């Protein structure tokens, strides 16, 4: 049976250039014709192309043409898209999918490559804390989170008390503002009765940054 | 109670593309697995099928076509390809359905000859037929009376196939499966 | 290119019910000389790549369980599961591969449909270490309500607010079938210090009125 | 016998169509491989496209999308449809009757295909009068575009000593050419000399008396 | 694509001798190979094909050999016709290409040239432009020097010439060098000389008219 894996996250500016790669591995490759799916933020599967390794056979979709080129080695087992100039309207993510029939459905996917186009520079994450009050606790079950805020570019990964608080804790996608930063929250639902005697922290890690918080929420 | 394609992959002497040989195969069950798990082809390509999934479902009818041709004239064996093998020698249906698979033989097949292919034709073939005539090709308005001469040329060419050659003049057996569902008894299943 | 459309966009049935998803093609799919239609469906967890169920409209994937069933013929196809699980929550395709350009449906979500549940609406005024960088956020949170539809209004003073706030919604929990949703009001510092009440009003289907949560700075 | 003659090249605009014919005798056009073959003023041959016996045909890339190669059974004639006309398209075409798709055993007499944005212009004669033994003269054929021009003396009566030099360009983008002949210096005075000058793209004759 | 070599660019050689031309191949092509002969202002006419069988009504003189990459055309007793550019033409992989070529020139015993001036015609004159010819005409070798000397100074930059083709007859070259002023540019002078360098020539010779 085939895998595919394809390459890393990228994070580029407008007008530059990227290039993708997906490599196969496992017997019957030589079968396996390789497409490019795009997938936007929140949208449905949009079909880019395919291309047959053996002999570079490529085909594209109409709103595709022209738009980026599909190439591939065969030497190696990988398939590549190609983008001349990128846009910011090319943010999305990409997989590759694999057939062993041109007109055939597509069983083997990759893991998914993300590509973010943005005029931002790297900026690590400002973490406040969302501090527990009468207006958070009710039924004895108190609230309280921490507020990732300005920060680029994704993705940023939250943990309660480094891992050990996960019942309860619900960590929201982040929302792309206005200024081209990103912004996210985390909240925990905790009995009312332990605010006192458990301390609280939230671990805010944005590795692109190299940024590392480790924020305690307190009643206040 | 298995299908003889081995007898058409690993025959030992293949025909002339002209002469393309047709297996037909029906009333056996197939394990398509030494097909589409061998490392020995360096080109498989299908249409509308699924080679790994094809020890899962029952043709009506297997068609294995056999035959040697050049590493430039495999790209001819398509659906909607133009040349002298695909117009004069072996031409695929635009609708086809099926797998086409070959490999370099330039080990079995070249010496230090005989595989032929037909060079002149008045129209071009029609999917899936076979034309084996040696009439003497008629260029001009005068008849050839069957002898070789001034605008009388022998339709058929010889294939070089020689050790020293390049790749894309090696010779390259190819095996071409046709594969057919229709509404008929499937009397050609898998290994399920 | 041939246009395939799928009905509904979003659809909600409990768990051990049954599920279907219709979809249209504008085109038969049909191939003549393998008289079988060149449909397939998809599967797409959160966060994970598509997954191929069914190919050839009814013929199914290898290691894909019994609930799942697909039919049709010609132009119109549906694909059924028989007893839905929360591990079937997903987004569903349906995908020809007759011709190319491959063209995919619109998608449909697949939720858990589950009793009527209230959300618990908690704010938060902004902390002081913020204020000292000059903005202000007031978040405010709607936590493990069904279903998802429901609407959060910002009031300062009594006032309306427009085009300072976003809003964010957590995917369906994987045991209780719930959602979160957060709504984050954001301001400058001096606009923040210019009023009283900071009151987030909440309205869905598990409230008989709409929930007001306010505070004073 | 076998024949091929060829027509329809001269002078075009870039970005404009021509089409060439190519007559065939002595065989029979549709159940043969046809070729046609460009040959750059001052350069090598280069393949263009072929068309088959049984009707497909095949294009060089740097004519592929421009040119289209047909044949017309009814008048025994290939044609050379050529669109999108570029200035390095000029060359000398010819026709080649193909073997099999591999080499060409007849070939037509060729045609001269000259792409310019520079318009057609008549040719000025002048005379090369003789010195005051052996005796030289000759006519200066000057300031005409495009090519050909043809150069006779005494309506093709005098052949021996015949010179015609090959044309050159000028720096002004118009051909000049000198034609010159050598002659008896006891026969200047009793025998008249006349080169005869046409220029089919203007349709000009000049026929200019050289005297001393 | 493939490239043709064809190795040497040019060559002279006397009548009864023998031609060897030699073509090379980026590739191997395995014998598919064609010859062609083009005389000067006619179509390529087949020779060999296959590169080693004759085409028909070809001469025995002709004969080709070699294979894979290296081709050799050998043509023996050389007549005063055999004389031409020959390219090899390759037919094994698409598209297929030809060579750059190679001249045949027939070497003769060495002439000197005859020259001659002509000033501008007076006709000519009218229209502005001054046209003055100097004609090197039944001269061997083909290398010669033609010197424009206006009042005894060297002309630069106004001068084109004109080269024919080998003299079926007397196997002579003939060339033709014209010097273009204008009107008033012609009458600043008075004396217009063409200067003529050649191996026949045991010293240049220069032939003058006055205005
Ligand atoms: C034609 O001849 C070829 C050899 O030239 C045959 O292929 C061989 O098929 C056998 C099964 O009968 C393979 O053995 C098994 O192969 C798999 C894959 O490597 C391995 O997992 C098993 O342990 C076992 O060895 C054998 O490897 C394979 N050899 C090659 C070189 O492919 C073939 O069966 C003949 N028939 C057809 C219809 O092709």
């Amino acid at each position: 049976e085939v895998q595919l894996v394809q390459s890393g996250a990228e994070v580029k500016k407008p007008g530059e250039s990227l290039k993708i790669s997906c490599k196969g591995s496992g017997y019957s490759l030589i079968m396996y014709w390789i497409g490019w799916v795009r997938q936007m933020p929140g949208k449905g599967l949009e079909w880019m192309g395919i291309i047959y390794p053996g002999d570079s056979d490529t085909r594209y979709s109409p709103s595709f043409q022209g738009q980026v080129t599909i190439s591939a080695d065969k030497s190696i087992s990988t398939a590549y898209l190609q983008w001349s100039s990128l846009k910011a309207s090319d943010t999305a993510m990409y997989y590759c999918a694999g057939g062993s029939g041109i007109f055939t459905p597509m069983d083997v996917w990759g893991q998914g490559t993300a590509v973010a186009v943005s005029s931002a520079s790297t900026k690590g994450p400002s973490v406040f804390p969302l501090a527990p009050s009468s207006k958070s606790t009710s039924g004895g079950t108190a609230a309280l989170g921490c507020l990732v805020k300005d920060y680029f570019p994704e993705p940023v990964t939250v943990s309660w008390n480094s891992g050990a608080l996960t019942s309860g804790v619900h960590t929201f996608p982040a929302v792309l503002q206005s200024s081209g930063l990103y912004s996210l929250s985390s909240v925990v639902t905790v009995p009312s009765s332990s605010l006192g005697t458990q301390t609280y922290i939230c671990n805010v890690n944005h590795k692109p940054s190299n940024t590392k918080v480790d924020k305690k929420v307190e009643p206040k | 109670n298995l299908c003889p394609f081995g007898e058409v992959f690993n025959a030992t002497r293949f025909a002339s593309v002209y002469a393309w040989n047709r297996k037909r195969i029906s009333n056996c069950v197939a394990d398509y697995s030494v097909l589409y798990n061998s490392a020995s082809f360096s080109t498989f390509k299908c249409y509308g099928v699924s080679p790994t999934k094809l020890n899962d479902l029952c043709f009506t009818n297997v068609y294995a076509d056999s035959f040697v041709i050049r590493g430039d004239e495999v790209r001819q064996i398509a659906p909607g390809q133009t040349g002298k093998i695909a117009d004069y020698n072996y031409k695929l249906p635009d609708d086809f359905t099926g797998c086409v698979i070959a490999w370099n033989s330039n080990n079995l097949d070249s010496k230090v000859y005989n595989y032929l292919y037909r060079l002149f034709r008045k129209s071009n073939l029609k999917p899936f037929e076979r034309d084996i005539s040696t009439e003497i090709y008629q260029a001009g308005s005068t008849p050839c009376n069957g002898v070789e001469g001034f605008n009388c040329y022998f339709p058929l060419q010889s294939y070089g196939f020689q050790p020293t050659n390049g790749v894309g003049y090696q010779p390259y057996r190819v095996v071409v499966l046709s594969f057919e569902l229709l509404h008929a008894p499937a009397t050609v299943c898998g290994p399920k | 290119d041939i246009v395939m459309t799928q009905t509904p966009d979003s659809l909600a049935v409990s768990l051990g019910e049954r599920a279907t998803i219709n979809c249209k093609s504008s085109q038969s799919l049909l191939y003549s000389s393998i008289k079988k239609n060149y449909l397939a469906w998809y599967q797409q967890k959160p966060g994970q790549p598509p997954k191929l169920l069914i190919y050839w409209t009814s013929t199914r994937e290898s290691g894909v369980p019994d609930r799942f069933s697909g039919s049709g013929s010609g132009t119109d196809f549906t694909l059924t599961i028989s007893s839905l699980q929360a591990e079937d929550v997903a987004v569903y395709y349906c995908q020809q591969y007759y011709s190319t350009p491959y063209t995919f449906g619109q998608g449909t979500k697949l939720e858990i449909k589950r009793t009527v549940a209230a959300p618990s609406v908690f704010i938060f005024p902004p902390s002081d270490e913020q204020l000292k960088s000059g903005t202000a956020s007031v978040v405010c949170l709607l936590n493990n309500f069904y279903p998802r539809e429901a609407k959060v209004q910002w009031k300062v003073d009594n006032a309306l607010q427009s085009g300072n706030s976003q809003e964010s919604v957590t995917e369906q929990d994987s045991k209780d079938s719930t959602y979160s949703l957060s709504s984050t009001l954001t301001l400058s510092k001096a606009d923040y210090e210019k009023h009283k009440v900071y009151a987030c009003e909440v309205t869905h289907q598990g409230l008989s009125s709409p929930v007001t949560k306010s505070f004073n700075r | 016998q076998v024949q091929l003659v060829e027509s329809g090249g001269g002078l075009i605009q870039p970005g404009g169509s021509l089409r060439l014919s190519c007559a065939a005798s002595g065989f029979t056009v549709s159940s043969n491989y046809m070729s046609w073959v460009r040959q750059a003023p001052g350069k090598g041959l280069e393949w263009v496209s072929v068309i088959y016996s049984g009707g497909s045909t095949f294009y060089a890339d740097s004519v592929k999308g421009r040119f289209t190669i047909s044949r017309d059974n009814s008048k025994s004639t290939l044609y050379l449809q050529m669109n999108s006309l570029r200035v390095e398209d000029t060359a000398v075409y010819y026709c080649a009757r193909d073997f099999g798709d591999f080499y060409f055993d007849y070939w037509g007499q060729g045609t001269l295909v000259t792409v310019s944005s520079a318009s057609t212009k008549g040719p000025s004669v002048f005379p090369l009068a003789p010195s005051s033994g052996t005796a030289a003269l000759g006519c200066l054929v000057k300031d005409y575009f495009p090519e050909p021009v043809t150069v006779s003396w005494n309506s093709g009566a005098l052949t021996s000593g015949v010179h015609t030099f090959p044309a050159v360009l000028q720096s002004s983008g118009l051909y000049s050419l000198s034609s010159v002949v050598t002659v008896p210096s006891s026969s200047l005075g009793t025998q008249t000399y006349i080169c005869n000058v046409n220029h089919k793209p203007s349709n000009t004759k000049v026929d200019k008396k050289v005297e001393p």
